[PDB]
Parts: structure tokens; C-alpha cells; sequence
């Protein structure tokens, strides 16, 4: 009931190769009517598809370095979501998203719980155990400390074509938010100084003028082919 | 390459070839073609109908010709041909008005003879879906869906589903607010029945058909895209179209049998 | 009076006249009529066809007959006339389940004789609007519009339109919320080309038509109202029915033909 | 933009006789799609339809009392409705209200704006120079005083059959708003202690356990053949 909700439970601690369910229970819209994925962000604060399901529940996508371990289902009548974890690696310690796509929008990620937290237990950072077999988004630069008052532009560039890109951003403490849909409509509230634009292999967003409030991290996203993928994330500063 | 379409002086009367009016099947131009040799004081006025064609052969015009209208009326025609000073007019299947006529001109002799083509008006339907909600406007849609009327962070279906097995009919939208993609030149694949991407792909490419006539129109923060199609299609073809104002989301959907 | 329509024992075989299957035109009955006179191991097993008459001569019925079923399954007519001890069973329009049976247990001589019906089930959709958001039902509508994804305070219509020379078809809805006026018993008159009022009137004035067949059903918070049509009707004839959820409100306009 | 919306501008006082214009801002809806009414509230608080104009503007009505004086204007492009006063009288001095209704949710004033005060200028109040042919609506009783948890009912009787009833409630300092529609359809928000019923030249609204918040006006009304009309009003109070 009343606006859009998606809250995510269960998460916590387990040991290596242990088992643990998670939980999304959603609220103020017809479910069924959409897509609904398990997205986590590593410690590096990366972006990666962990399962996705269809709106009658018939239809299931596990990437690779899922594909056998979890499990993907949708109680449509209750209104929840559900990911069943088996086989837990070092990996897998993330916050989990729960988050919706609508064949309507253009599979835009237009709503994203605050995430539940998964932390599996030697050192590691980088990458993120994905990059093989699928379309790999690079975002440029990595921190773009800006002047206010100045136009600015981020790249993202894809190993091979893609029709659309995605924008969205994230400041600290919450979830990513719609930003840029299918290349060039900005989403709803977006101010006019933000532009998207690109074809191809080459995907660009700027701003005509940057300001305190721009500050945040800019993820491009990417749906031409299995798997979904999004950027590493363009870190946006004004010090 | 299977290139099978109709072809006006394009490239791959013959002279890589060009084609008057790898397997390349040339079909016979699906339409009339009035030819002028270069009428009442020197000026020519000519009815042409949908797809109708118009060539004049007159080697001298001393500026662009057919690209403006000799009256209060500006006929737009999606191909004016340039070849060998012989001049190319193709009927579109959409104006905005029946008021409507273009000018050209031929230095012949000592003389200046101006053609002027008006259309055979026919009131037209849009197969398609009207978004907005201004009761005022020139084009009518076979179908309505005031995106105002939906909620916040909603998203609601407009279907339009041509079954017919020879077509000439209009597709298009009317939308208040931002066209997803840069509909009709380039549309959004339909739904899979898997878990599988669905892509921003060319019209041309969904239907397979050549000089698929595109057209638009604008009344106040209203955008009209639509786009003319003629004969049958090889095989049952449906894309989508979103149109999207502030946090209200509708899609048109479109399935075209054959 | 101009009293033109069916006739099963009703009041004004004859006996101020009852008519067994001021102008009182009497319609020969439009559908075939099956008597049974009082078969494997003292019981008989019937297929009817949507309509079809089952009329029981029997003058000894110990409790209520045919408004219970024989097993997991409740056949229910509209129409169980009881009258000199001559049971009349008429066959509904629309039924729940394929799987539906309804028993009669007639004392003929010192035998017990039961009657079981069963449908002829035939695939109905029904030419309405299902303003519901659940994809799990019994019932399959022409068209849908879940209420749910439109803005609060604003109100969209969902049109049915009827065009056969002969109707033979189920118009109907599906409400998650609050039905207006009460379907299809009594519905909404059609909006007023002049500044005047629409009433609610009932569904029988409106269409002209005798024994209209209403059906109903309810799955979870959804109400879903129907109504059963057979023949042409007089003339042109169109209606409403309202659905309000919360603040959130849509009407079904439906206009029949003939 | 943002919900719905109607403000009343013009009015204050004017000698008989005399010509005044009001005008009506209508925003937070498709205005085209929606009848327009001026219903005014007499210093008896009796409420009167002055004028009504159609969705497109093309047809509109006029009560006997008004008929000849007023006219009633739309401006769909910018969403404005308009009455012009001529020959004002002292019957005239009211507080204004620009109201709507659709097709589509039974003609029920869904929305009322604040309103507008005209002042005309011996003495006089009650009646309102209405009730002269055409369905008046006896409410019963005039003022209802009832005790904290008591089953309540008023009345509401119509001189000839009306097809349904409306019931609105009214606050002192704001304008009527939707109670009851199409005769025992409760309005959003309202508790379920309430119920309407009825048919023909006899209909009802109960409070199953009265409260302090239910201490107001309830007025009903009906549109069963022109001119619409509303009743006198039953004051609930419980002192
Ligand atoms: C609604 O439309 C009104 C009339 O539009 C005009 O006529 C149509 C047929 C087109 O030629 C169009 O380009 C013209 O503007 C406008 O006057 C009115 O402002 C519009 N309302 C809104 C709110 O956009
Ligand atoms: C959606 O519907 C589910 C299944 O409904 C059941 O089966 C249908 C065919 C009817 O027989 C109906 O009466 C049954 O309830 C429900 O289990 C589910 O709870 C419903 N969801 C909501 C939110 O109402």
C-alpha cells in the first residue's frame, strides 16, 4: 500500500560453503506486473546481477558465477521475493539489492531497496570474479574532481555494441536511483543541467553546470545481451 | 544480400547500379507514374494520389525546386529525386491539411513553366495511441490513453494489432512528454518469453520493407510521430514504443500480422 | 402492453394466463425442450446445451430437487420452475467449472429415479473489463485495465462494443473495490449529449429483452458480475457500470448494436 | 500540476441590479474531462446550483432563478471556468463555489473550492426563492443532537422518485466534500461507521457509533432530472 517499498531481510554472517535465504517483501504496486532481480554491491562498490526472475515466474537468469549455487523465486500472491544462497564463497560478501525492471521501461532499475548485508567468514579488492562472457562496461574516469560552475562529461565505454545505456547514482548511505534512462530521457526530478548521450560501443553523461548536490558516484548499465551489466561507477567531487 | 524492394534511381533507365521506377530482385513500381514533357499560362496544377509519382525530365533549374509551396501551404514529399536533371516527386501518405501545394520551376525555351501538385485529400486514422489530453489537435488516433490519468511510477499498455492481407494504413503516437526510443526511425524489440534483453533495433529491419515513409508533428509540448505502411509483410511483425511524462509511464505496443 | 419475449410458465399447456414453451406477442421457445416421462441402475446422466430445456413430470419430489448436486459440483440454474408437479430445468449461459453436476430424486412407483445434469462446457471469454491485478482466475475478459495503475482522483473509461446481427455473448466485469450502480441488475444510463442527467434504471428496461441471465462470483476481494445475452435486440442500446478502489475509479462503457 | 485544485476569484459586493464576473482556476487534472458547476451556499447555508457547462463546453443549464442573468463559460486551453452575474438581486448574496463532477463517477462534486463571497447591497432567510418545479430534497432532522456511542440516522426525502442520492458532509470554515456516492458507496477516508441506503422518495445515511469527528452538516443531493438540487442539511452536534 501507498508508494513503491521494497524492503530486504535475512543476511548476516555465514561460513564458507554454508547456506542462507534471503527475503524481499514488496509493497505499493502490482507485483506481478514486474521483473524482479537480487543485485549486490562488493566492498569495492561494484555493481553485478545476481538473479533475475519474470513477472509470471516461469522464466529464471543466473549469471555464471551464480549459475548452480542460487536460486531465484517469486510468490506473486504474497508479494515476495526470494534467493535461496547455497555454496557461499569469499565472493559472495556484499550488500544485496532488491530491485524492479518493467518490460514498459526499458528494464529500468526505477526502484531499489536499502539492501540486506551478506559478509561470508587472505585479502582481496578488484574486480569482482566477473568480466568473462559478456558485455563489460568501462566508465571514465574513476574520480572526477570538478570546479563548480563547470561543464563536465564521464564516459562509458562497452566491449562490443550495446542499443541503450542506463545511468544511475548513488551517494553514501543509500541505494542506487534512476538517473538516466535509455541513453537521453532523464528520470523524474533530474535537473536540465544533466545530459545523456551515446551510440554504439560509446555512451557519454554531462553536465552543463556542476554543483554541491551532483556529488555522488554515476553507474552506467547495460541490458543488449545475457548478462545484465553495469560500470565500475565515475566518483563525482567538489572539494 | 536479399535487396527486394521497389527502387527509385537507387544505388546497390540503368546506368553498383541505379534503378528506375546476392540475389537483387527489382519489383515494378507499385504505383502510377505522370511523366512531364519540358499547361494554362504556364503553369501546370496536378492531383496525386497516395504514393502516386511525378517526374519531370527539364534540365535547368536555377534553384531548389518542389521544396517550397506557391501558395499558403508547404506539400511535403519524403523523396525529391536529383539525377541527371530529371527530377523525381513521390506522393506522401500523410499531410497535416488538404490546403497543401508545392512549386517548381522549369527554365524551358524563354519561358518559365511552374508545376504545382495538390493532394486527393482523404480523411486518415492513426492506428495508434493518443497520450496526451488536449481534445484539440489535427490527427485522430484509433485508440486513447491519457498518460495524466496514470499513476505515479506506473506503467500501462496501449495495443494496436493490424490483421489485414494487403495494408495501407498509418501507425504513430501522440505523447506529452519523452518519445522511448527516437520512435518510428528506430523502435523497442517486443517482450520475450524467456528471461532475454529486449533491444532498440530499426524499424526497417522489424517489418523488412523498403522507403517505409516516416512522418512527425508537434502541437504545443505534444510530439506526433507515425509512420505509412503499404502491402504485405513477410512475416508477423510487433515492436513497442514508450512515451513518458514526469513519474507517469504508458507503452504502445504494436503487433502487424502477414 | 406490448409483452413479447419467451414464455416457461409465467404469469401475465395454459391455465391473467400461464404460457408453457394490450398486444402479448407469445415467442415460440428458441431452444430445444427435453421430457423425460416417469434409466441405467434406476439413474440417467444428461448433457445440456447452453439454454436447452429439461422439463421432469413428476408429482412426487419428497424434498428440494435440482438445487443440489450428485457430487464435488453445484450445476446452477437460473430457472428451476415448479409448477402441477412439472419440474422445469433451463441450462445456464455460464458456469464456473467443466466439472458440475445437480441431482432430482423422483418417487416413481417404488423405485428412486435420480436426474443428473451435466454441461456441454464450452471456453467463454467475456466482453468486459477486468479492472483486477490478480492473473489467477476462473474467468478470461476481452478486456483489462488494473485500477490500481491509475492516479487517484481520476477517472478512465474501458469501452466494450458489440456488433453481431445475432448476440450470443457474456458482458461482464471484474471489481477489486466497490460496484456501480448494482451490475448488471441495474446499471448506469449513457452520458447525455446535452447538459442532462443519467439515471441508474435497470438492465431489463434498458435492453428489452426477457429472462436475461445474471451471473456473479467473487474471488478474494474481486467481484465479478455478468450477464448472458441470446438474439438481436430492438435497437442500439448502451450502458455503464462504475469500479472505485479507495481513490482510484474506472468505468465500463458498453455499447451493444442491431 | 500536483492534486487537484480549483480557486475562486472575483466577488464582494456589488448593488442591486449591478454585474459582476467570476472566475475559477482549475489545476491537477485534465479540466476538458470534467463538468463545471457553480454552487452556491446561501447565509441559511442552503446549497443551490447557479450553472453548470459540459466537458466541451458546448452545452450548458441554468435553474429558472438564474436563467436570463447568468452565464456560465469555459476556457479549456487555460483551464478557467467563468459566470457572469447580470441583474444581481438580494437572493443573489452567497458564498460561491466552483465544483466538478465526471460522467463517469455518477456526477458526483467530488472537488469544491474554497469559494467566493458575493455580498448584493428589510430582512429575510430561509427558503431561497428555489423549490418551484423540480425534486426538493427534505432532510430529516434539521439539527440531529446525539450522546457518544449512539446508533444515528437522518432522512432524506425527495418530493418525486430519484434513481440515487449523494451525501456530502461540511465543516464550519470549509466547503462541502464527498461522503456518500451513488446512494451507500462510502467516499475515501470514510470510517466505516458510516452507511447510506435507500431507493425511490426515501433514503437514509447511519453512523453506527457517532463521535465527535462526525460532528457536521450532511447534506443530500440528487440528479435524477434538472434542475440538480441538494436538501437543507441535518447538523449533527453532540454537546
Ligand atoms: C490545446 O490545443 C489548443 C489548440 O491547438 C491549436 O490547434 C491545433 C489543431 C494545432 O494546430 C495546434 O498546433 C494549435 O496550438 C491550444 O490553443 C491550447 O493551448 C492547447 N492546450 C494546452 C494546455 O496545450
Ligand atoms: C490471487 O489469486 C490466487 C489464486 O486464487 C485462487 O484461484 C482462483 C482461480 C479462484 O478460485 C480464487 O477464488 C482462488 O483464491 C490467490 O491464492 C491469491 O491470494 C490472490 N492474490 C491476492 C492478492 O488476492
Amino acid at each position: 500500500t501507498g508508494d513503491v517499498k521494497l524492503v530486504e531481510s535475512g543476511g548476516g554472517l555465514v561460513k564458507l560453503g554454508g547456506s542462507l535465504k534471503l527475503s524481499c517483501a514488496a509493497s505499493g504496486f502490482t507485483f506481478s506486473s514486474y521483473y524482479m532481480s537480487w543485485v549486490r554491491q562488493t566492498p569495492e562498490k561494484r555493481l553485478e546481477l545476481v538473479a533475475a526472475i519474470n513477472n509470471n515466474g516461469g522464466s529464471t537468469y543466473y549469471p555464471d558465477t551464480v549459475k548452480g549455487r542460487f536460486t531465484i523465486s517469486r510468490d506473486n500472491a504474497k508479494n515476495t521475493l526470494n534467493l535461496q544462497m547455497n555454496s557461499l564463497k569469499s565472493e559472495d560478501t556484499a550488500l544485496y539489492y532488491c530491485t524492479r525492471q518493467h518490460y514498459g521501461n526499458l528494464y529500468f532499475f526505477d526502484y531499489w531497496g536499502q539492501g540486506t548485508t551478506l559478509t561470508v567468514s587472505s585479502s582481496s579488492g578488484g574486480g569482482g570474479s566477473g568480466g568473462g562472457g559478456q558485455i563489460v562496461l568501462s566508465q571514465s574516469p574513476a574520480i572526477l574532481s570538478a570546479s563548480p560552475g563547470e561543464k563536465v562529461t564521464m564516459t562509458c565505454r562497452a566491449s562490443s555494441s550495446v542499443t541503450y545505456i542506463h545511468w544511475y547514482q548513488q551517494k553514501p548511505g543509500s541505494s542506487p536511483k534512476p538517473w538516466i534512462q535509455a541513453t537521453s530521457s532523464l528520470a523524474s526530478g533530474v535537473p536540465a543541467r544533466f545530459s545523456g548521450s551515446g551510440s554504439g560501443t560509446s555512451y557519454s553523461l554531462s553536465i552543463s553546470r556542476v554543483e554541491a548536490e551532483d556529488a555522488a558516484t554515476y553507474y552506467c548499465q547495460q541490458w543488449s545481451s545475457n548478462p545484465l551489466t553495469f560500470g565500475a561507477g565515475t566518483k563525482l567531487e567538489l572539494k | 544480400c536479399t535487396i527486394h524492394s521497389y527502387f527509385i534511381y537507387d544505388k546497390i533507365e540503368y546506368e553498383t547500379i541505379t534503378i528506375s521506377p546476392v540475389h537483387v530482385r527489382v519489383l515494378k513500381y507499385p504505383h502510377n507514374i505522370l511523366f512531364t514533357n519540358l499547361f494554362v499560362s504556364n503553369v501546370l496544377e496536378v492531383e496525386l494520389n497516395d504514393g502516386e509519382l511525378f517526374v519531370l525530365a527539364c534540365e535547368l533549374i536555377n534553384k531548389k525546386c518542389f521544396q517550397e509551396g506557391k501558395e499558403k501551404a508547404l506539400y511535403k514529399s519524403n523523396k525529391i529525386i536529383y539525377h541527371k536533371n530529371l527530377t523525381i516527386f513521390k506522393a506522401p501518405f500523410y499531410v497535416t491539411s488538404k490546403d497543401v501545394n508545392t512549386e517548381c520551376t522549369c527554365k524551358f525555351k524563354n519561358n518559365n513553366y511552374k508545376i504545382v501538385l495538390k493532394p486527393k485529400y482523404e480523411k486518415k486514422v492513426i492506428h495508434g495511441c493518443n497520450f496526451s489530453s488536449n481534445v484539440s489537435s489535427k490527427h485522430t488516433f484509433t485508440d486513447s490513453l491519457d498518460i495524466s490519468l496514470v499513476d505515479d511510477s506506473a506503467h500501462i499498455s496501449c495495443n494496436v494489432h493490424l490483421s489485414e492481407p494487403k495494408y495501407n494504413h498509418l501507425v504513430g503516437l501522440n505523447c506529452p512528454g519523452d518519445i522511448i526510443p527516437d520512435c518510428f526511425f528506430q523502435v523497442y524489440q517486443p517482450e520475450s518469453e524467456e528471461l532475454e534483453p529486449s533491444n532498440i533495433v530499426y524499424l526497417d529491419s522489424q517489418i523488412n520493407i523498403g522507403d517505409i515513409e516516416y512522418y512527425e508533428d508537434a502541437e504545443g509540448d505534444d510530439k506526433i510521430k507515425l509512420f505509412g505502411i503499404v502491402g504485405s509483410i513477410p512475416k508477423t511483425t510487433s515492436f513497442t514504443c514508450i512515451c513518458k511524462k514526469d513519474k507517469k509511464s504508458a507503452y504502445m505496443t504494436v503487433t502487424i500480422d502477414s
